[PDB]
C-alpha cells in the first residue's frame, strides 16, 4: 500500500532568470508536467531546458515541459546530488496526475505491488508469421 | 541592475521580456494596431488592415511587373495587387473555415498580462473571422484603388 | 603566482613495451580486438588525449610534444622543398629569364611511360611545373646559387632532428609542469614580443642586409653568378652604399631621430614595383620593422614577477553590463583549463586569418615575378581558402566538445555563457530565418535571370543592362582607397593595391600583374552568393554548439557524448543530432561555399583581370569580359565557365598534364564512391558481410577478428572525407591544368 | 629488442614492407621487360 | 585475320602510329642540345617505343582498324599469349596467396588468442607457411579428395 | 503565486501580452459605412464562393480578351518561319 | 503508442528499466530465473521509441521490443 503524495503549489520554485527553453501552447491547452524534490541547501544545477539555476533549501517545484524532462532532471537529481524526486502531469484542467515513483518504489527495484503488462511467456523467434494473424486486427507479438 | 527579465515574472515560461518585447513604446505601438484592438469588431480591424495592406501592394506589381516599362499598361499593372487580395482573402477564408467551427468559442486569451480576468477577442470565432476577412477583403480591394488612383507628382510612379 | 620554470623529471620511460602493445593509451582497446571495429577506434581515438586520462597535467604533456612532432615533420617537409629546389630545380635558369621559364622542383623517373609528365619546361629542363611559389620566396630571399638552397635544406633538416629530440625531452626526461602551461600572461608576453616581434625584427634584417641589394642586381639586369654574395653587403658597407647611400651613416641616424634620412631604402611607396610586378621591398622592410616595433610593445602588456602590467582575469572581470549581467567573470578559469577552448578559439581566427591571407597575397603580391604567375597565384588563393574553411569547421568540433566535456556551471561559471544558451532558441531561429531570406534574395536571382533568358527577356533580367544591382557600397570604397595616397595618406606614393586605383595597370613580360577590378550586378549576386552560404554553415556549426548539451527533443543529450550517432528511431527519429553530426553537415556547407569563392576568383580573374597587353597597350583577357553578362545565369556558370575551361584537362592526355586529366577522372571517382557511404546504412552492409562470412567458414577461411560493418558515425566519416577529398581534388585538377595551359 | 620486432610485425608495417618489396619487384620487372600485353615466351 | 582483323605486321595503321610517335619525340627532341641529358632521355624513349612496336608486330598481335592490338581471348592456339597463358600464371599465384593465407588461419585458430596473431603477423610461422603455395595445387587437390577442404555442415 | 492549479492561464502564460482592450478608435459613421458595405462579405462561404468563382471568370475575361501589344503568346509570330536542321 | 514486449528469456537484471528515458518499465516480481523479477511495460503511452532499453538487453535475442507503432505527441517527443 502506497499513497502517492499530493502536488503542492505555494511549493517555491528555483532561482533562474528564464530562458526560451520553457514552456509553450502545449502547456495551455493539452499537458505540462511538474517534478518536486528537497535539497538539503542553495545549489546551483543544470536545467534540462536553459542553462543554470539555483535550487533551493528545502521543498522545490519546477513545471517542465515533457515527462522526459522530468525524468532527465530527477536522474541527475538523484546521481550528481543524493535528492529524492516525484513528478506529476497536470492536465488544464487543473486535475494532476502522480507519474513517478510509481510506487514509491523506483522501477528498477522489483516491488511485489505491480502486475505484469506486455509479457509474453514464450521465446521471442517463436512469434508467429504475419500471415498466420492477417485480415485479423491482431499483431504476432500481441499473443 | 540588468535589462533582460523573465516574461512576466516568470521564468519557466518559454521567453524573456528585452526592451524589443516590453517597452512602453512597443507595447504602446502594438496595442494600437487593429489585430490586437480586442475589444472591436473585427470587421472594422479588417478594413484597416486590408486599407494599409491594399494600398501597399500596389507598388511592387506596377514597378517590378512585366508591364512596368510600357506605362500604358504598366500603371494598370494594380490589377495585380486587386488579385493577390482576392487570393489572400481566400486564404483567409478557408484559415477560418478550417480554424473555428459555428459555434464554438473564442480561443485567445481571456486573462491579462497582470493576472485579471479578460473577455477574449472574438477575432478567434468563426463569426469573428469571417468578419475579419470581409473586412480585410473590402479595404484591400479599396486601397488598391486608392493608390491606382494616385499617378501623379511621386517620385517614383 | 612567481612565474619560473617548472618540470619534473622522467615522468614516462622510453621504450619499446607499448609499441607492442596497440590501443594501449585506452583500457578497452588495449584488450585487442573481438571484431573489426576495435581497427577503427584505435585510430579515432589515438590523439583524443583527454579521452585517454582525466589529469590535466598528462594531457599537457601529451599535447606540448605533440607539436614538437609537427614542427619536426614541418622542418623536414621544408627541408623537401628546397632540397628539391636545389637538386632537381630549373630555378637558376628560372632566376635568368622568369617571364618566360616555368618553375619546376620535380622530376619523375622513366619506369612506366609517366616520363611524359616531365614537361618542357624552359632552361633546357624536363619536369612537373610547380605552383606553390617557392621560386619567387628565394628571389625574394636574395637566393641565387643551388648551393644556398642545399644549406638551407640542411639547417631545416637539422631543426626537424631538434623539435624531434625536444618532443622526446619534454614528455620522458623534461616534462613541464601545469602550472608552467598555465601561465598564460608569460606566454602572450614571449609569443608578442619574443616570437612575432624578434621573428619580424629578424626578417627586416636579412632584408636590408641581403634581400633589398641583391634584388637590386636582379632588377638591374646583374647576372646572378656576377652578383655579390650577400654577405660581402655585410662586410663592405660601400656596395649597399653604392646601392643605399644611407649605409654610409653608421646607424647615426637612428640614434639621432633623424630616420627621415633612411626614406632611401625604407619607403611608404605603396603599389607595385613596375618591373618584378611585386610590393616594394623597401615598403616591405620598412613593414617588418614597424610590426617588430608593435609587437615589442605589445609584449609588455601582461603582469608576471614585478608588479606592473595586466592580469588578464582582472581585465575580463571589469567587463560587464546591463544586458550581459557579470559577464566574462569565469573565463579565465575556462581558459586555462580547456585544451578544447582554446583549440577553438585558434581554430577560428587561424582559419580567418588564412582567409584573409588568401585575399591579400593576391591583391598586393607580395613576391617579384609572382603576380604574372598565375598558375601559382590561382593555386595559393585557392589553397589558402580551402585551409581556412577547414579550420573554421574544426573551431566548430572544438566549441562542442568544450560544450559537452569540460562545460560545468557547478564549478567554472561564466553568465555571458549561460545567457547564449538560455536564448538558444532565438539565436538558432533567427539565423534560420536570414538563412532562408538570403537563400531567395541570392540564388532564386540567379534562377530569375535563368528562367527570364530562356524565355527570351533578356531585359527582364537582373543586370548591367536591364535591372541593375550596384555595389554602390564597395564602388564608394575603392574609389575612397584609390583617392587615399596623397590624401588620407600624403606618406602613401600610391594607392594601397592596384585594384583600387584607376590606371597604372602593371605588365610583365606581355602579361599583366593587376589593374582596377570592376565591380557590377554580377559581383553584387555572387557577394550575396556568398555571404548566403556562409551564414548556412554558422548555422550548421552554432545549432550544433548551443543544442550539444539538451534540447526539446533530448533533454540529457550531454550524457550520451559529442560523437554518437543517434538516440534511435524514437520521437520521430532523432539521427544525427548530434554535434559531431553538426560538424558532419557543416563540412559540406564549408566545401559549397569556399568552391563558390574559388569559382568566383578563377572567373572573375581570368575575365576582368590576367590576360596579355599589347606593345601599344590593348589589353586581352584570357576569356573575354565575359564575366558581367554571363556570371549573372547558371546556365552561364555551367557553360561559359565548366564546359569552356575543363576542355584543357579533358585534353591533357599525351602531354604533360595528363596527370591532371587522371586526376580529373579520379577524384569524381572517389566522390562519387562517397555517395555509397553518405546514402547507405550500416546493417545492409552488416547483413551481405553474414552471407560473405558463411562463404568463408565453408573454406576454413574466417578470421578470428570478426568482420563488422563501420559504425554508423564512421559511415558519415568515410562519406564525408572521400566526398570532400573528390570534389576537392576535382576542382585541382581542372584549375590546374586550366591555368597551367592558357597563362 | 623483442618489442621492437613485435611492433615491426605489426599489421601496417608489415604491409609496407611487404608491398614496398612487391612494388620494387614489379617496377625492376616492368624495366627489363617494359609493355608487353602478352607472354611471348610460349 | 580472325574478327576481320589483320596482323599488326601488316597494318598501315600501327605503322602510321609508330611513325608518328617517334616524329612527336623526335620534334621535342630538336629543343636539346644533342648531348644534354633531355636528349639521351627522348632518345631512350624513342628506343623504347621502336622495340614496343617490333615486339607487338613479332609475336603476332592482331590489330583493327584503329592500328591498335586487340586480343583475342577465344581460346584459339595461335593467341594463348593474349590471356590464357598469362591467365594460369595468375590462377597460380592467386591459388597460392589465398593457400597460404589459410594455412596461416587454420595454423592460429587454437592459439590462445587468435585475434593476436591477425593483427601482430607471427612473421617466422609465415615465413614457414609461404612456400607451401608452390604446391598448393596437389595440396588443395588433396584436400578436396580427402574432405579437408571444405567445412562440414555449415 | 506563478503555480496555482485553480488558474493555470496565469500557471501556463495564457495571457493577452499586447492586446489593448480599450474601446474603439474607430468613430462612428466611419464605423456604420463600413459594417453596412462589407456586410456581404462576411459570410466565408459565400465570401469563398464569390472569390473562386468572381476572381476565376475576372481570370477567363482578362485571359480571353488579352492583346498582343501586351502578350507576345497572342501577337504570334511575327517573322518568316525558319528551317529545321534536315526537315521542315 | 508504441507497443513494447518482454519475453520469458529474461533474466531480470533491470538494465531496461535503467535505461529508460521515459519511465516506461518496471520490474515485477516471477519465478522464471535466478534473479526473481521480470520486466515489464505499463506505461508504453510514454513510450519515445529510442530503443536504449533493447541497446541495453544482454540476452540473445532481446528480451525487450520496441514495436513503433500509432504516433502521438507523447512518441514524438514534442515539447510543444
Ligand atoms: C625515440 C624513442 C621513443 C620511445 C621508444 C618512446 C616510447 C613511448 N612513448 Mg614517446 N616520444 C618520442 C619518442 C619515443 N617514445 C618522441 C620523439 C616524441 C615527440 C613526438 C614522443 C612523445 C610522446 C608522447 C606525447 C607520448 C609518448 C608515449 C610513449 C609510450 C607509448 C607507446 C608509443 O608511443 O607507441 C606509439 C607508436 C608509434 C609508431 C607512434 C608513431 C607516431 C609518429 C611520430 C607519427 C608519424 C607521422 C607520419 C609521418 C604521418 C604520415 C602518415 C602518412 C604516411 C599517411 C611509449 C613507452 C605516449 C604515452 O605516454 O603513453 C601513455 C604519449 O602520449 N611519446
Ligand atoms: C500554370 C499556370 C499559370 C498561368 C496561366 C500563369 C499566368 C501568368 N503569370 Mg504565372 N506562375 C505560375 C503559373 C502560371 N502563371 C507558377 C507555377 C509560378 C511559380 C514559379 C508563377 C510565377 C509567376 C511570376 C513571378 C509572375 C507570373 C506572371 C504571370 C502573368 C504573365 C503574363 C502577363 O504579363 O499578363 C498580364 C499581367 C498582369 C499584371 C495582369 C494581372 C492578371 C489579373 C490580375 C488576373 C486576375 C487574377 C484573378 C482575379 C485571381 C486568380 C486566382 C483565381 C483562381 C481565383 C500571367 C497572366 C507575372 C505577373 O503576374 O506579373 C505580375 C509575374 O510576375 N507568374
Ligand atoms: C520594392 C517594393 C516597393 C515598391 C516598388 C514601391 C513603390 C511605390 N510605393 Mg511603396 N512601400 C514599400 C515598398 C515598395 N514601394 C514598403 C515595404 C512599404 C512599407 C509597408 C511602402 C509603403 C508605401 C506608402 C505608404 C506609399 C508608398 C507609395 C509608393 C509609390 C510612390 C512613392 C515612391 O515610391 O516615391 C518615393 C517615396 C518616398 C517615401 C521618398 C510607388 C509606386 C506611395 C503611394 O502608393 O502613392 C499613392 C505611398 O503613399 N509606399
Ligand atoms: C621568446 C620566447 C619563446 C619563443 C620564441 C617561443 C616559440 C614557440 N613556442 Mg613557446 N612558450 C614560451 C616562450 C617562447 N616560445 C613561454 C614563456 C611559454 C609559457 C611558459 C611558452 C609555452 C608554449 C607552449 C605550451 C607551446 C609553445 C609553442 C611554440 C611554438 C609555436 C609554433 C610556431 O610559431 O612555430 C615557429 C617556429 C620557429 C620560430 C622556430 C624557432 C623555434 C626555436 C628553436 C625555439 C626558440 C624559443 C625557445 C623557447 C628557446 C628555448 C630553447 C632552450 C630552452 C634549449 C614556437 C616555436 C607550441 C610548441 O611547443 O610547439 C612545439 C606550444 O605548444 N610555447
Ligand atoms: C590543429 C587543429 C586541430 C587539432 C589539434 C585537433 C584535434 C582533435 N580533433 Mg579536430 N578538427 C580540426 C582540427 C584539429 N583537431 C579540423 C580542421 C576539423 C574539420 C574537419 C576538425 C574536426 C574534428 C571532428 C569532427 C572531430 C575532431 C576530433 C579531434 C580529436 C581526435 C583526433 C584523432 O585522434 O583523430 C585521429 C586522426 C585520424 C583518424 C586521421 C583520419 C584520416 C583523415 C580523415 C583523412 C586525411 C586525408 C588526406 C589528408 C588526403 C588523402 C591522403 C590519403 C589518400 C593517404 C583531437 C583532440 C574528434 C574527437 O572525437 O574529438 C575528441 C572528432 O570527432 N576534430
Ligand atoms: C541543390 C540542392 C540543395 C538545395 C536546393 C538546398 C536547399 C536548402 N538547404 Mg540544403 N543541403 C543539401 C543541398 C541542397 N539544399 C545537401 C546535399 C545537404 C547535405 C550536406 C544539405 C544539408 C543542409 C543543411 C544541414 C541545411 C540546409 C539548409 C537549406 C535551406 C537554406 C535556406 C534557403 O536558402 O532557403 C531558400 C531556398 C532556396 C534557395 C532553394 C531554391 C528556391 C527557389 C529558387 C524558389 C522557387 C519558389 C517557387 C515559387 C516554387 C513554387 C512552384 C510551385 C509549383 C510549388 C535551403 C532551402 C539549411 C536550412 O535549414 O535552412 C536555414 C540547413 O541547416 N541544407
Ligand atoms: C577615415 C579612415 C582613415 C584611415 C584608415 C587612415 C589611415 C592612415 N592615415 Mg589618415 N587621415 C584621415 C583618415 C584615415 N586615415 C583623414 C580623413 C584625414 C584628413 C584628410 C587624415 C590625415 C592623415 C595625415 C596627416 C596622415 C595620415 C596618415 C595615415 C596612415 C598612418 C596612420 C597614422 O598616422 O597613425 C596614427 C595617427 C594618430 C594621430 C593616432 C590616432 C590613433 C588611431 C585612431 C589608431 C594610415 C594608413 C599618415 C600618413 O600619411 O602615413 C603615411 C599621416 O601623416 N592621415
Ligand atoms: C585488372 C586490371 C588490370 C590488368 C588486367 C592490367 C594488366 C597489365 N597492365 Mg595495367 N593498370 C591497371 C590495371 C590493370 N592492368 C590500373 C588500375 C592502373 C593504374 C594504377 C594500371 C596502369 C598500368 C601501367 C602504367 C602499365 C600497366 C601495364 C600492364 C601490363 C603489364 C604486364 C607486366 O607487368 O608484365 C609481366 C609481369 C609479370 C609476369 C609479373 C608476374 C611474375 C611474378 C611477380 C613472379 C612469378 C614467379 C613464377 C599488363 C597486361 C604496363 C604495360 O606495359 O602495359 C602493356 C604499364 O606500362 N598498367
Ligand atoms: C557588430 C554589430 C552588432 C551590434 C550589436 C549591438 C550591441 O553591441 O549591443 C551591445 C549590448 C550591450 O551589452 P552590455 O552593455 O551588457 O555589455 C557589457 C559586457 O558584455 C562587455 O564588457 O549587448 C547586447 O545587446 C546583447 C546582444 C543582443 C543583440 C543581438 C543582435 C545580433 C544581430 C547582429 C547582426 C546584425 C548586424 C550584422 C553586421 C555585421
Ligand atoms: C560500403 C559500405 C560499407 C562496407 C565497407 C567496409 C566494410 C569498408 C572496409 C573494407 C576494407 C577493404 C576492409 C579492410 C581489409 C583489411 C585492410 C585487410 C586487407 C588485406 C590487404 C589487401 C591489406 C559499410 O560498412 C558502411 C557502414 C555504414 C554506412 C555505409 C557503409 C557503406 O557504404
Ligand atoms: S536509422 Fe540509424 S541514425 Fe537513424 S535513428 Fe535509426 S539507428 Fe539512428
Ligand atoms: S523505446 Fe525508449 S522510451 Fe520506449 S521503453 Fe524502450 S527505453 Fe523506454
Ligand atoms: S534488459 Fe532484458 S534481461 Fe535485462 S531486465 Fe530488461 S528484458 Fe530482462
Amino acid at each position: 500500500g502506497f499513497t502517492p503524495p499530493e502536488l503542492d503549489p505555494n511549493t517555491p520554485s528555483p532561482i533562474f532568470g528564464g530562458s526560451t527553453g520553457g514552456l509553450l501552447r502545449k502547456a495551455q491547452v493539452e499537458e505540462f508536467y511538474v517534478i518536486t524534490w528537497e535539497s538539503p541547501k542553495e545549489q546551483i544545477f543544470e536545467m534540462p531546458t536553459g542553462g543554470a539555476a539555483i535550487m533551493r533549501e528545502g521543498p522545490n517545484l519546477l513545471k517542465l515541459a515533457r515527462k522526459e524532462q522530468c525524468l532527465a532532471l530527477g536522474t541527475r537529481l538523484r546521481s550528481k546530488y543524493k535528492i529524492k524526486y516525484q513528478f506529476y502531469r497536470v492536465f488544464p484542467s487543473g486535475e494532476v496526475q502522480y507519474l513517478h515513483p510509481k510506487d514509491g518504489v523506483y522501477p528498477e527495484k522489483v516491488n511485489p505491488g505491480r502486475q505484469g503488462v506486455g509479457v509474453n511467456f514464450r521465446s521471442i523467434g517463436k512469434n508467429v508469421s504475419p500471415i498466420e494473424v492477417k485480415f485479423t486486427g491482431k499483431q504476432p507479438y500481441d499473443l | 541592475y540588468q535589462v533582460v527579465q523573465p516574461i512576466n515574472g516568470d521564468p519557466f515560461i518559454g521567453s524573456l521580456e528585452t526592451p524589443v518585447t516590453s517597452s512602453p513604446l512597443v507595447a504602446w505601438y502594438l496595442s494600437n494596431l487593429p489585430g490586437y484592438r480586442t475589444a472591436v469588431n473585427p470587421l472594422l480591424r479588417g478594413i484597416e488592415v486590408g486599407l494599409a495592406h491594399g494600398f501597399l501592394l500596389v507598388g511592387p506589381f506596377v514597378k517590378a511587373g512585366p508591364l512596368r516599362n510600357t506605362e500604358i499598361a504598366g500603371q494598370a499593372g494594380s490589377l495585380a495587387a486587386g488579385g493577390l487580395v482576392v487570393i489572400l482573402s481566400i486564404c483567409l477564408t478557408i484559415y477560418g473555415i478550417s480554424s473555428f467551427n459555428e459555434g464554438d468559442p473564442s480561443t485567445a486569451p481571456s486573462l491579462t498580462l497582470t493576472g485579471r480576468k479578460k473577455q477574449p477577442d472574438q477575432l478567434q470565432t468563426a463569426d469573428g473571422w469571417a468578419k475579419f476577412t470581409g473586412g480585410f477583403f473590402f479595404g484591400g480591394i479599396s486601397g488598391v484603388i486608392w493608390a491606382f488612383f494616385l499617378l501623379y507628382v511621386l517620385d517614383l510612379p | 603566482p612567481e612565474v619560473k620554470i617548472l618540470v619534473d623529471r622522467d615522468p614516462i620511460k622510453t621504450s619499446f613495451e607499448q609499441w607492442a602493445k596497440p590501443g594501449h593509451f585506452s583500457r578497452t582497446i588495449a584488450k585487442g580486438p573481438d571484431t573489426t571495429t576495435w581497427i577503427w577506434n584505435l585510430h579515432a581515438d589515438a590523439h583524443d588525449f583527454d579521452s585517454h586520462t582525466s589529469d590535466l597535467e598528462e594531457i599537457s604533456r601529451k599535447v606540448f610534444s605533440a607539436h614538437f612532432g609537427q614542427l619536426s615533420i614541418i622542418f623536414l617537409w621544408l627541408s623537401g622543398m628546397y632540397f628539391h629546389g636545389a637538386r632537381f630545380s630549373n630555378y637558376e635558369a628560372w632566376l635568368n629569364d622568369p617571364t618566360h621559364i616555368r618553375p619546376s622542383a620535380q622530376v619523375v623517373w622513366p619506369i612506366v611511360g609517366q616520363e611524359i609528365l616531365n614537361g618542357d619546361v624552359g632552361g633546357g629542363f624536363r619536369g612537373i611545373q610547380i605552383t606553390s611559389g617557392f621560386f619567387q620566396i628565394w628571389r625574394a630571399s636574395g637566393i641565387t646559387s643551388e648551393l644556398q638552397l642545399y644549406c638551407t635544406a640542411i639547417g631545416a633538416l637539422v631543426f626537424a632532428a631538434l623539435m624531434l629530440f625536444a618532443g622526446w625531452f619534454h614528455y620522458h626526461k623534461a616534462a613541464p609542469k601545469l602550472v608552467w602551461f598555465q601561465d598564460v600572461e608569460s606566454m602572450l608576453n614571449h609569443h608578442l614580443a619574443g616570437l612575432l616581434g624578434l621573428g619580424s625584427l629578424s626578417w627586416a634584417g636579412h632584408q636590408v642586409h641581403v634581400s633589398l641589394p641583391i634584388n637590386q642586381f636582379l632588377n638591374a639586369g646583374v647576372d646572378p653568378k656576377e652578383i655579390p654574395l650577400p654577405h660581402e653587403f655585410i662586410l663592405n658597407r660601400d656596395l649597399l652604399a653604392q646601392l643605399y647611400p644611407s649605409f654610409a651613416e653608421g646607424a647615426t641616424p637612428f640614434f639621432t631621430l633623424n630616420w627621415s634620412k633612411y626614406a632611401d631604402f625604407l619607403t611608404f611607396r605603396g603599389g607595385l614595383d613596375p618591373l618584378t610586378g611585386g610590393l616594394w621591398l623597401t615598403d616591405i622592410a620598412h613593414h617588418h620593422l614597424a610590426i617588430a616595433i608593435l609587437f615589442l610593445i605589445a609584449g609588455h602588456m601582461y603582469r608576471t614577477n614585478w608588479g606592473i602590467g595586466h592580469g588578464i582575469k582582472d581585465i575580463l572581470e571589469a567587463h560587464k553590463g546591463p544586458f550581459t549581467g557579470q559577464g566574462h567573470k569565469g573565463l579565465y578559469e575556462i581558459l586555462t583549463t580547456s585544451w578544447h577552448a582554446q583549440l577553438s578559439i585558434n581554430l577560428a581566427m587561424l582559419g580567418s586569418l588564412t582567409i584573409i591571407v588568401a585575399h591579400h597575397m593576391y591583391a598586393m603580391p607580395p613576391y617579384p615575378y609572382l603576380a604574372t604567375d598565375y598558375g601559382t597565384q590561382l593555386s595559393l588563393f585557392t589553397h589558402h581558402m580551402w585551409i581556412g574553411g577547414f579550420l573554421i569547421v574544426g573551431a566548430a568540433a572544438h566549441a562542442a566538445i568544450f560544450m559537452v566535456r569540460d562545460y560545468d556551471p557547478t564549478t567554472r561559471y561564466n553568465d555571458l555563457l549561460d545567457r547564449v544558451l538560455r536564448h538558444r532558441d532565438a539565436i538558432i531561429s533567427h539565423l534560420n530565418w536570414v538563412c532562408i531570406f538570403l537563400g531567395f534574395h541570392s540564388f532564386g536571382l540567379y534562377i530569375h535571370n535563368d528562367t527570364m533568358s530562356a524565355l527570351g527577356r533578356p531585359q527582364d533580367m537582373f543586370s548591367d543592362t536591364a535591372i541593375q544591382l550596384q555595389p554602390v557600397f564597395a564602388q564608394w570604397i575603392q574609389n575612397t582607397h584609390a583617392l587615399a595616397p596623397g590624401t588620407t595618406a600624403p606618406g602613401a606614393t600610391t594607392s594601397t593595391s592596384l585594384t583600387w586605383g584607376g590606371g597604372d595597370l602593371v605588365s610583365v613580360g606581355g602579361k599583366v600583374a593587376l589593374l582596377p577590378i570592376p565591380l557590377g550586378t554580377a559581383d553584387f549576386l555572387v557577394h550575396h552568393i556568398h555571404a548566403f552560404t556562409i551564414h548556412v554553415t554558422v548555422l550548421i556549426l552554432l545549432k550544433g554548439v548551443l543544442f550539444a548539451r539538451s534540447s526539446r527533443l533530448i533533454p540529457d543529450k550531454a550524457n550520451l557524448g559529442f560523437r554518437f550517432p543517434c538516440d534511435g528511431p524514437g520521437r520521430g527519429g532523432t539521427c544525427q543530432v548530434s554535434a559531431w553530426d553538426h560538424v558532419f553537415l557543416g563540412l559540406f556547407w564549408m566545401y559549397n561555399a569556399i568552391s563558390v569563392v574559388i569559382f568566383h576568383f578563377s572567373w572573375k580573374m581570368q575575365s576582368d583581370v590576367w590576360g596579355s597587353i599589347n606593345d601599344q597597350g590593348v589589353v586581352t583577357h584570357i576569356t573575354g569580359g565575359n564575366f558581367a553578362q554571363s556570371s549573372i545565369t547558371i546556365n552561364g556558370w555551367l557553360r561559359d565557365f565548366l564546359w569552356a575551361q575543363a576542355s584543357q584537362v579533358i585534353q591533357s592526355y599525351g602531354s604533360s598534364l595528363s596527370a591532371y586529366g587522371l586526376f580529373f577522372l579520379g577524384a569524381h571517382f572517389v566522390w562519387a564512391f562517397s555517395l555509397m557511404f553518405l546514402f547507405s546504412g550500416r546493417g545492409y552492409w552488416q547483413e551481405l558481410i553474414e552471407s560473405i562470412v558463411w562463404a568463408h567458414n565453408k573454406l576454413k577461411v574466417a578470421p578470428a577478428t570478426q568482420p563488422r560493418a563501420l559504425s554508423i558515425v564512421q559511415g558519415r566519416a568515410v562519406g564525408v572525407t572521400h566526398y570532400l577529398l573528390g570534389g576537392i581534388a576535382t576542382t585541382w585538377a581542372f584549375f590546374l591544368a586550366r591555368i597551367i595551359a592558357v597563362g | 629488442m623483442r618489442d621492437l620486432k613485435t611492433y615491426l610485425s605489426v599489421a601496417p608495417v608489415a604491409s609496407t614492407l611487404w608491398f614496398a618489396a612487391l612494388a620494387g619487384l614489379l617496377i625492376e620487372i616492368n624495366r627489363f621487360f617494359p609493355d608487353a600485353l602478352t607472354f611471348p615466351f610460349f | 585475320d580472325i574478327a576481320g582483323l589483320t596482323p599488326c605486321k601488316d597494318s598501315k595503321q600501327f605503322a602510321k602510329r609508330e611513325k608518328q610517335s617517334i616524329k612527336k619525340l623526335e620534334s621535342s627532341l630538336k629543343l636539346y642540345a644533342p648531348d644534354s641529358a633531355p636528349a639521351l632521355a627522348i632518345n631512350a624513349t624513342i628506343e623504347k617505343t621502336k622495340r614496343r612496336f617490333d615486339n607487338y608486330g613479332k609475336q603476332g598481335l592482331l590489330c583493327g582498324a584503329d592500328g591498335l592490338p586487340h586480343l583475342i581471348v577465344s581460346g584459339d592456339q595461335r593467341h594463348w599469349g593474349e590471356f590464357i597463358t598469362p591467365g594460369i600464371l595468375f590462377l597460380y599465384i592467386a591459388g597460392w596467396i589465398g593457400w597460404v593465407g589459410r594455412s596461416y588461419l587454420i595454423a592460429i585458430r587454437d592459439d590462445k588468442k587468435p585475434t593476436q596473431k591477425e593483427i601482430i603477423i607471427d612473421v617466422p610461422l609465415a615465413t614457414r607457411l609461404v612456400f607451401r603455395g608452390f604446391s598448393w595445387p596437389i595440396a588443395a587437390y588433396r584436400e578436396l579428395l580427402n574432405g579437408e577442404l571444405v567445412a562440414k555442415d555449415v | 503565486v506563478y503555480f496555482d492549479l485553480e488558474d493555470l492561464g496565469n500557471t501556463t502564460g495564457q495571457w493577452d501580452l499586447y492586446g489593448s482592450d480599450a474601446p474603439s478608435p474607430y468613430n462612428s459613421l466611419q464605423s456604420k459605412f463600413f459594417e453596412t458595405f462589407a456586410a456581404p462579405f462576411t459570410k466565408r462561404g459565400l465570401l469563398l464562393k464569390f472569390l473562386i468563382l468572381g476572381g476565376g471568370s475576372t481570370l477567363a475575361y482578362f485571359s480571353a480578351t488579352a492583346s498582343g501589344d501586351i502578350l507576345p503568346i497572342k501577337k504570334g509570330p511575327q517573322l518568316p518561319p525558319q528551317l529545321g536542321p534536315r526537315l521542315g | 503508442s508504441h507497443s513494447v514486449k518482454i519475453y520469458d528469456t529474461c533474466i531480470g537484471c533491470t538494465q531496461c528499466v535503467r535505461a529508460c528515458p521515459t519511465d516506461v518499465l518496471e520490474m515485477i516480481p516471477w519465478g522464471g530465473c535466478k534473479a526473481k523479477q521480470i520486466a515489464s511495460a505499463p506505461r508504453t503511452e510514454d513510450c519515445v521509441g529510442c530503443k536504449r532499453c533493447e541497446s541495453a538487453c544482454p540476452t540473445d535475442f532481446l528480451s525487450v521490443r520496441v514495436y513503433l507503432w500509432h504516433e502521438t505527441t507523447r512518441s514524438m517527443g514534442l515539447a510543444y
